[PDB]
């Protein structure tokens, strides 16, 4: 069963790479702006010295997780101006230079389906709580600016951005080098290019109106934000734990109470929140061990897919991929994916090799398949009636070693 | 109602029990410090960074002796720029770009050279384009 | 190193209790009193010999992730010839040296690197006698002076003869078909 | 003088209080113990560590 009639459509992969880098004062954490509980804190040691070197070594490697996906590119390559490259509409992924926005239309859709700690986004402001989130190295029009120079010189250059410099060729030249990595001829691009480039440029036209509808699409993305939002909140909510004190303030103990009766209950909160600080700092610890797995699949994946094609099954794209698209996103990837999917199949008989002159006839490519009619030769990708000649086969061996051969004759 | 709480349960807002005007109650200002320095082989210099924090009153808490910690010998020198990051105070700014070496954040990076600690936005890499020609390989 | 010194270091603690050797607090408190201080004593010298142990545990499992990748990068690099996009070295990878290092290994990956570009002007097909004709591997060369072939890597002629050319499919419909001469 | 010290806190080595010579200490021995058997099937005699 060999096809004739395939598919190009577009799926799209979502990945996070990174997640938010916070960082923790333990004197407005632990103590509560109280004096004597830092008189108790440098009693236990200097432990607060070790539990700002985690929280630095997972916030320095959300600056590499960001850094080792997006700039694998040498060169920044400008945005070219006409983006309608032989039919291929370029013109919603690349960024649009009209928009003060420096974001394709794509990417404004994506922020717009995801969309109790200090920071200073300018309006700088704190909390109570001694929680900061620090912001990352490389902001968001850097990161769509590595998206935008991947696009623009991935039309323009192709798979050599990626093998070396990035050589001029004609993107019709590229594609059709891309159907010679999956078996299949260069009559099937330029023959097809109308209709090659019409299904792929509706198929884009497919995920505007999915993603303008609806989300869910992007629930990785989501629960980044939510594992970040509940961890921060459980620890926001175990200040208020009494842990066997009379009550969880460290001010009210101070004052209210007794000397006698506040040291002891002092040294309770301070035991309880200091290995409830440690708590977080394990599970931060080990949810980025999570984020440097899916930022690993996303640098091999902006490696192998965006820049080369993979050899690789169900990797990066159902079916045979083609090429590959990055997109920025809220802490992560999300790749689109030039998919060969093969259709509209119909039976024929196929059969080991030819008898002539008592020789047996080995093929180099495909099978031999019967018309009804006629044998030929084609591959198992797309219907391609090619002939049987004297040297798109070879020979080894009489006839009748292979069980079935025709009694046919190389012509 | 006497007062205010946050989405948080720390009160940030209060009705004044003298004369009624409606206030906020924001915490005083902290965060952490780096230091920027380009090594004891390389030089003597120091530039520190004040993360997370308003220049208003950071520049001012230094010349008013406001800081825990405080330091023997040492003043600004009046180099005071905000970034996203915190005041970074210490370095001079420069108007170009380069590649990062020591970074900050925000797409601040800061490095030596003529020599001074300088701070600077990142270049994301070399500049090109590359033509899109209809028949040319 | 510095998980040692951690360790270490918190001997010397007296993480609330009396004092910071057993042998000073069983000194001066009588052994009634004594025990109930060597107790917050050895607590707080275990939470901090536990703590150790999974500091240990993570990054002992931060190491399989990169053994997993050495024992593919040297039987999939050394052991083979690796076709895959940057994997091992920048380029096309040929051989490459794996040398023994402490607690870790040293590649010496060798890549092909090509060089020293230079324009011209090409073709998808060429128009010979009414039909399309179409290249095996390569592109339509033209340097100014003739037609021909060359690969993706190395510029070198190669002339368009059947042997070498995809004979299929008739003129004027492929978008550039160049009016050439195929031998 | 009277007593060396190591990296930790611990007194690694002190002079004597009486004739003033200077002399190491030495943790006498500790460690661990580990068995290595054939298995308890083929034999019954093995070999500590
Ligand atoms: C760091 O702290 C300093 C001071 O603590 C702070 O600077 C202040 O910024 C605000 C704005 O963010 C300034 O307030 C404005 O002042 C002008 C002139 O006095 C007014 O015209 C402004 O009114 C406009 O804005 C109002 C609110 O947006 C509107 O309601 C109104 O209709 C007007 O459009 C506004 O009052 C203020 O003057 C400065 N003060 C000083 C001393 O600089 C700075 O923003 C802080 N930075 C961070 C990052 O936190
Ligand atoms: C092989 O697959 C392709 C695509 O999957 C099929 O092409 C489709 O052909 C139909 C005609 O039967 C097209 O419908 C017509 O489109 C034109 C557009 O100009 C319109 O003017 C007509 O009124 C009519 O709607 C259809 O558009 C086209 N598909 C695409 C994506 O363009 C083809 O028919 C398949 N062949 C077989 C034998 O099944
Ligand atoms: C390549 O794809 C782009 C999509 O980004 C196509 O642009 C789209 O073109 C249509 C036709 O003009 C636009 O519809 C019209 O928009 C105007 C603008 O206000 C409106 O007044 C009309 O009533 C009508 O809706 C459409 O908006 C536009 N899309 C975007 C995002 O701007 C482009 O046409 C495609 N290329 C080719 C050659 O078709
Ligand atoms: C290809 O062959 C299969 C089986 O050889 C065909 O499937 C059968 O179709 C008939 C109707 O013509 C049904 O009665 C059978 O139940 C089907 N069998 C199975 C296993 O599906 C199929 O229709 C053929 N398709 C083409 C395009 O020739
Ligand atoms: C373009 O390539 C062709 C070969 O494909 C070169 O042609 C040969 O050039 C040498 C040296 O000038 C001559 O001796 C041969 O007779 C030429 N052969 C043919 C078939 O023309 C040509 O020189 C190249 N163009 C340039 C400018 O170097
Ligand atoms: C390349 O050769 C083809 C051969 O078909 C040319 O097509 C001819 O075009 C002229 C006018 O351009 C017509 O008068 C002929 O009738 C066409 N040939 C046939 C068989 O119908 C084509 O024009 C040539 N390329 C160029 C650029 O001139
Ligand atoms: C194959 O069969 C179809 C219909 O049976 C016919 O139109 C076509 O010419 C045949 N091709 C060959 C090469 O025999
Ligand atoms: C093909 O020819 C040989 C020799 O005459 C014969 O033995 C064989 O049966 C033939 N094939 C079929 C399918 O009849
Ligand atoms: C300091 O840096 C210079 C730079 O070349 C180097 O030659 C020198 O050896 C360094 N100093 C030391 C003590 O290594
Ligand atoms: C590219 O070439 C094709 C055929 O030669 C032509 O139809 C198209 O207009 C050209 N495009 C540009 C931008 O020159
Ligand atoms: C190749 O062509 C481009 C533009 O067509 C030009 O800028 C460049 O200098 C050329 N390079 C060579 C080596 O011919
Ligand atoms: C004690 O006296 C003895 C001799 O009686 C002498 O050898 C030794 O050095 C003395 N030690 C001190 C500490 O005086
Ligand atoms: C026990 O040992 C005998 C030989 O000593 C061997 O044949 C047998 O498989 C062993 N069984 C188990 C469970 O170890």
């Amino acid at each position: 069963a060999i096809p004739t009639n395939f598919s190009i459509s577009i799926t799209t992969e979502v990945m996070p790479v990174s997640m938010a880098k916070t960082s923790v004062d333990c004197n407005m954490y632990i103590c509560g702006d109280s004096t004597e509980c830092a008189n108790l804190l440098l009693q236990y040691g200097s432990f607060c010295t070790q539990l700002n070197r985690a929280l630095s070594g997972i916030a320095a490697e959300q600056d590499r997780n960001t850094r080792e996906v997006f700039a694998q590119v040498k060169q920044m390559y400008k945005t070219p101006t006409l983006k309608y490259f032989g039919g291929f509409n370029f013109s919603q992924i690349l960024p649009d230079p009209l928009k003060p926005t420096k974001r394709s239309f794509i990417e404004d859709l994506l922020f717009n389906k995801v969309t109790q700690y200090g920071e200073c986004l300018l309006i700088c402001a704190q909390k109570f709580n001694g929680l900061t989130v620090l912001p990352p190295l490389l902001t968001d029009d850097m990161i769509a600016a590595y998206t935008a120079a991947l696009v623009s010189g991935t039309a323009t250059a192709g798979w050599t951005f990626g093998a070396g410099a990035a050589l001029q060729i004609p993107f019709a030249m590229q594609m059709a080098y891309r159907f010679n990595g999956i078996g299949v001829t260069q009559n099937v691009l330029y023959e097809n290019q109308k209709q090659i480039a019409n299904q792929f440029n509706k198929a884009i036209s497919q995920i505007q109106e999915s993603l303008t509808t609806t989300s869910t699409a992007l629930g990785k993305l989501q629960d980044v934000v939510n594992q970040n939002a509940q961890a921060l909140n459980t620890l926001v909510k175990q200040l208020s734990s009494n842990f066997g004190a009379i009550s969880s303030v460290l001010n009210d103990i101070l004052s209210r109470l007794d000397p006698p009766e506040a040291e002891v209950q002092i040294d309770r909160l301070i035991t309880g929140r200091l290995q409830s600080l440690q708590t977080y700092v394990t599970q931060q610890l080990i949810r980025a061990a999570e984020i440097r797995a899916s930022a690993n699949l996303a640098a091999t994946k902006m490696s192998e897919c965006v820049l080369g094609q993979s050899k690789r099954v169900d990797f990066c794209g159902k079916g045979y991929h083609l090429m590959s698209f990055p997109q920025a996103a809220p802490h992560g990837v999300v790749f689109l994916h030039v998919t060969y999917v093969p259709s509209q199949e119909r039976n024929f008989t196929t059969a080991p090799a030819i008898c002539h002159e008592g020789k047996a006839y080995f093929p180099r490519e495909g099978v031999f398949v019967f018309n009804g009619t006629s044998w030929f030769i084609t591959q198992r990708n797309f219907f391609s009636p090619q002939i049987i000649t004297t040297d798109n086969t070879f020979v080894s061996g009489n006839c009748d070693v292979v069980i079935g051969i025709i009694n046919n004759t190389v012509y | 109602q006497q007062f205010g709480r946050d989405v948080s349960d720390f009160t940030d807002s209060v009705r004044d029990p003298k004369t009624s005007e409606i206030l906020d109650i924001s915490p005083c200002a902290f965060g952490g410090v780096s230091v920027i320095t380009p090594g004891t082989n390389a030089s003597s210099e120091v530039a520190v960074l004040y993360q997370d924090v308003n220049c208003t009153d950071v520049s001012t808490a230094i010349h008013a002796d406001q800081l825990t910690p405080a330091w023997r010998i040492y003043s600004t020198g009046n180099n005071v720029f905000q970034t996203q990051a915190g005041c970074l105070i210490g370095a001079e700014h420069v108007d170009t770009s380069y590649e990062c070496d020591i970074p900050i954040g925000a797409g601040i990076c800061a490095s030596y050279h003529t020599k001074s600690i300088v701070a600077y936005t990142m270049s994301l890499g070399a500049d090109s384009s590359i033509a899109y020609s209809n028949n040319t390989i």
